[PDB]
RNA sequence: GAAGACGGUCGAACUUGACUAUCUAGAGGAAGUAAAAGUCGUAACAAGGUUUCCGUAGGUGAACCUGCGGAAGGAUCAUUA
RNA sequence: UAAAGUUGCUGCAGUUAAAAAGCUCGUAGUUGGAUCUCUCUCGGCCGAAGCGUUUACUUUGAAAAAAUUAGAGUGUUCAAAGCAGGCCGCCUGGAUACCGCAGCUAGGAAUAAUGGAAUAGGACCGCGGUUCUAUUUUGUUG
RNA sequence: ACGGGGAAUCAGGGUUCGAUUCCGGAGAGGGAGCCUGAGAAACGGCUACCACAUCCAAGGAAGGCAGCAGGCGCGCAAAUU
């Protein structure tokens, strides 16, 4: 179930058997590449990024066209964000609560949802500082959150 | 506490005396000697309790100081002497000579050996070093220090040395495929051919033994006595020739012996 | 780099340092000679120790210390003393009753010669059993190893 | 449910000891404070000086009196009342004398219909209420 | 979360079982739970079975031969000696004649009896009977 | 080279200051515990005759009563387009 | 002490019998998914030399007092015991096992673990370019 | 609470005990300080203080059974100068 509610969801792509590239898709590894800088040079994320190619372009997995992921790709050229992208998002949203937080004192549910969202960020960065991604004293604080997003 | 301890308390003495625990409260103390307290043989307990020759320590007393008795060519009138490994008894009065081996069974043997082989033993050197203007010296197991002993002569070899003249008459080097006696732990008593030395740098090195008939036992390098050059010994081993047996074949052996004999 | 940082005089005491010289044959510093031992049991003389300056009589390369006894293993936990460290030691003991083992752990006070650079908290360090060097310590650092999570 | 893991040792360990605590038998004989208001201090007898002739009615069930003395133990100066077990017995004990003293048999819990009472006496003057009450042997003089 | 797959194949496999079904499938698979079923089924308990190769961790479908009366885990996995294995036997075996402890030791994944035979102790992974 | 205060050391002791936990003395006050229909006087157990109980507040000549919120362990598993 | 599976590791119980914290985060603790099958010297099977990634296991091999306990033998008149006992001077015994954990040693590598290349700051090759040279020479030392 | 060897049931696991004859430690009424000696902070050695206590002609002198026996005391609890 969910790490910080009492869901229990079964909600998640299925990839197919099969790992090979698709016979629809003309497309070979250096134009997905190239594509995955430009979209990245517009300022998209790995996910949006990943979203995007099997929309429009169709992509069923940039991993069986490429060999690598979206974001080896990115750091392989090098043009990933300094903070990884799902710590970021919950960066993001804790500052937003944050800042709702201060005209809504009342607003006692914010609080505790807060906390998870904190508890969900210290999660998040222990596991990166374990891995070396993030700087080994790589802090989160409320005066300092807005100044990572 | 406050210094040194002069009995023994007869359940507290080595267990290879075979010492009972309903004639006494204590065991003779061996007295500082030639070998160890733990390892040794006093001289009552050969005389009295191996030999029979005396019911009691006073009797023991009386022959010992009779000057009956020598130990490696001396006449030794302490009855508490500790004689220890290959240590020759020698009684002219009823001449008889005895050497001082281990049994298989970690227990010191009533080994009678001929008067020609009586007028030397065998001792495994435990140091060798140099003093007082550069003379070599030689310390063995029987605390005996040889001046200008053969440059060939290292630690763990066993010299032999003629009692009379307590000279070094020759010696054999540690190696393997050399005839070896365990003197201490589980295989003490034990005879064999060296076949292997494991050295551990800091620790104690481990030495693997052959019997004749191929059993094969291990036991720390200070444990064992090189007897003689190959599989031949320097000196007369005891009744049994330091094959361990089996309590199987002990048991086979002794029903055997019952049976024939009547 | 001062080494006489002390009210005394640091020095090896076993180079002599006063043989007389030649004028004519010296320009500069010559050399000091450098007093060096090479530990049993296989560990090699850091090179940090051979071409060295410090002087520590507790280092057990340049110094009076013989490595003797046991050969053991930790983790640096504390840097916070002059040449010695805090190491921990962990280890599982095993109740009988229960069939399991409980973790503990006990810190060793070792002496870190300066032979050994840029040592970092976290790293797995080498400690041999010398003579008591002070109240509470009585291993030496022979080696140290970098941690897997290290640059 | 309980843990079990192969390092859960010290946990199983530690909730033992403190669960013991909650064992009645336990907690008396290992906290010490069962110990001290122990009239006989841990021993199975004590001697102690017959104060006077009690008697205490039985409990509600069953009607009688029970033939009790009050007396004060020597070791500690502690007042006792001990049940005289058998009858007549009370006629061989005078007051002021001293009378060896045992348990009633239940590890200081009340036994029978006697009331908060204990310890029963076997000796008096020295000599046991058997052979008193069986006539082997008479009072001292 | 799920822990020791190996608990829940056998607990799928002993709940099949009694329930009377000829064929279980156990997902995800693993070397040990292969191991596990191996000497189960050279023991004749519970026949051929198959693995369903998913591209991610197997499934395992098995057939059932109803000569199985429980088959069941041991965790943790206690280091067992040649010396305490009677000891599991007689805890774990409804009898000497019939019922096997798995153990893993350094020769491989077997019951009780071969490691006996091979003279090596190893961890308790279960039992079945 | 044979007695005795003194740059001193180890240091039992000894009075004086706080007034230290295992120990004891009095009329006390509050409470608990053992069977006792103890001088008009019933809270609970049935809808116990005001349904019971929980938390929290008052008040009482006693069980207790009352307000607020809650529970059914309720005396309703149900009440109709 | 057993009975007490009424202290439960084996092996208890927690809706109503005694009992799950009002609720949720959370550090230590405990537990944790699949997945890897002229390197080396005397004579064309040998000691040395091992960073195999340290380990945990498992199985050995040493070292672990005696007495006690288990246990072998031995008619104390039997037994508890003791370490002792015959044959018209000789034969023997005075064993063995176990001795937790922690230290020491040795196969195969199932199974908590630990993952050695990811800004490549990753074996092997030609360059010795100022240096130590079988502790520089190899007719009477340069 | 001296520690250990070890002791009290056998299902397996455990729970209690170990002052006690073997090993190690400590102490000799309580502390402290020493001489001799290889070895003692020794007490069947000494020197003090503290607590007890013996003879005295009242000046002084002499003590240390947790050694074997024996007494008293304490006790539920343990032997022959």
């Amino acid at each position: 179930g969910r790490m910080h509610a009492p869901g229990k969801g079964l909600s998640q792509s299925a990839l197919p058997y099969r790992r090979s590239v698709p016979t629809w898709l003309k497309l070979t590894s250096d134009d997905v590449k190239e594509q995955i800088y430009k979209l990245a040079k517009k300022g998209l994320t790995p996910s949006q990024i990943g979203v995007i190619l099997r929309d429009s372009h169709g992509v069923a997995q940039v991993r069986f066209v490429t060999g690598n992921k979206i974001l080896r790709i990115l750091k392989s050229k090098g043009l990933a964000p300094d903070l990884p992208e799902d710590l970021y998002h919950l960066i993001k949203k804790a500052v937003a609560v944050r800042k709702h937080l201060e005209r809504n004192r009342k607003d006692k549910d914010a609080k505790f949802r807060l906390i998870l969202i904190e508890s969900r960020i210290h999660r998040l960065a222990r596991y990166y500082k374990t891995k070396r991604v993030l700087p080994p004293n790589w802090k989160y604080e409320s005066s300092t959150a807005s100044a990572l997003v | 506490a406050r210094g040194p301890k002069k009995h023994l308390k007869r359940v507290a003495a080595p267990k290879h005396w075979m010492l009972d625990k309903l004639t006494g409260v204590f065991a003779p103390r061996p007295s500082t000697g030639p070998h160890k307290l733990r390892e040794c043989l006093p001289l009552i307990i050969f005389l009295r309790n191996r030999l029979k020759y005396a019911l009691t320590g006073d009797e023991v007393k009386k022959i010992c100081m009779q000057r009956f008795i020598k130990i490696d060519g001396k006449v030794r009138t302490d009855i508490t002497y500790p004689a220890g490994f290959m240590d020759v008894i020698s009684i002219d009065k009823t001449g008889e000579n005895f050497r001082l081996i281990y049994d298989t069974k970690g227990r010191f043997a009533v080994h009678r050996i001929t008067p020609e082989e009586a007028k030397y033993k065998l001792c495994k050197v435990r140091k060798i070093f140099v003093g007082t203007k550069g003379i070599p010296h030689l310390v063995t197991h029987d605390a005996r220090t040889i001046r200008y002993p053969d440059p060939l002569i290292k630690v763990n070899d066993t010299i032999q040395i003629d009692l009379e003249t307590g000279k070094i008459t020759d010696f054999i080097k540690f190696d393997t495929g050399n005839l070896c006696m365990v003197t201490g732990g589980a295989n003490l008593g034990r005879i064999g051919v060296i076949t292997n030395r494991e050295r551990h740098p800091g620790s104690f090195d481990v030495v693997h033994v052959k019997d004749a008939n191929g059993n094969s036992f291990a036991t720390r390098l200070s444990n064992i006595f090189v007897i003689g050059k190959g599989n031949k010994p320097w000196i007369s081993l005891p009744r049994g020739k330091g094959i361990r047996l089996t309590i199987a074949e002990e048991r086979d052996k002794r029903l055997a012996a019952k049976q024939s004999s009547g | 780099a001062d080494i006489q940082t002390e009210r005394a005089y640091q020095k090896q005491p076993t180079i002599f340092q006063n043989k007389k010289r030649v004028l004519l044959g010296e320009t500069g510093k010559e050399k000091l000679p450098r007093y060096y031992k090479n530990i049993g049991l296989g560990f090699k003389t850091p090179k940090e120790a051979i071409e060295g300056t410090y002087i520590d009589k507790k280092c057990p390369f340049t110094g009076n210390v013989s490595i003797r006894g046991r050969i053991l293993s930790g983790v640096v936990t504390k840097m916070k003393m002059q040449r010695t460290i805090v190491i921990r030691r962990d280890y599982l003991h095993y109740i009988r009753k229960y069939n399991r083992f409980e973790k503990r752990h006990k810190n060793m006070s070792v002496h870190l010669s300066p032979c050994f650079r840029d040592v970092q908290i976290g790293d797995i360090v080498t400690v041999g059993e010398c003579r008591p060097l002070s109240k509470t310590v009585r291993f030496n650092v022979l080696k140290v190893t970098k941690a897997a999570g290290t640059k | 449910g309980k843990c079990r893991g192969l390092r859960t040792a010290r946990k199983l360990r530690s909730h033992r000891r403190d669960q013991k605590w909650h064992d009645k038998q336990y907690k008396k004989a290992h906290l010490g404070t069962a110990l001290k208001a122990n009239p006989f201090g841990g021993a199975s007898h004590a001697k102690g000086i017959v104060l006077e002739k009690v008697g205490v009615e039985a409990k509600q069930p069953n009607s009688a009196i029970r033939k009790c003395v009050r007396v004060q133990l020597i070791k500690n100066g502690k007042k006792i009342t001990a049940f005289v077990p058998n009858d007549g017995c009370l006629n061989f004990i005078e007051e002021n004398d001293e009378v060896l003293v045992a348990g009633f048999g239940r590890k200081g819990h009340a036994v029978g219909d006697i009331p908060g009472v204990r310890f029963k006496v076997v000796k008096v003057a020295n000599v046991s209420l058997l052979a008193l009450y069986k006539g082997k042997k008479e009072r001292p003089r | 979360v799920r822990m020791n797959v190996l608990a829940d194949a056998l607990k799928s496999i002993n709940n099949a079982e009694k329930r009377g079904k000829r064929q279980v499938l156990i997902r995800p698979c693993s070397k040990v739970i292969v191991r596990f079923l191996t000497v189960m089924m050279k023991h004749g308990y519970i026949g051929e079975f198959e693995i369903i190769d998913d591209h991610r961790a197997g499934k395992i479908v098995v057939n059932l031969t109803g000569r199985l009366n429980k088959c069941g885990v041991i965790s943790p996995r206690f280091d067992v000696q040649l010396k305490d294995l009677e000891k599991w036997q007689n805890n774990l075996l409804p009898s000497r004649q019939f019922g096997f402890i798995v153990l893993t030791t350094s020769a491989g994944i077997m019951d009780h009896e071969e490691a006996r035979r091979k003279h090596t102790g190893g961890k308790i992974l279960g039992f079945f009977f």
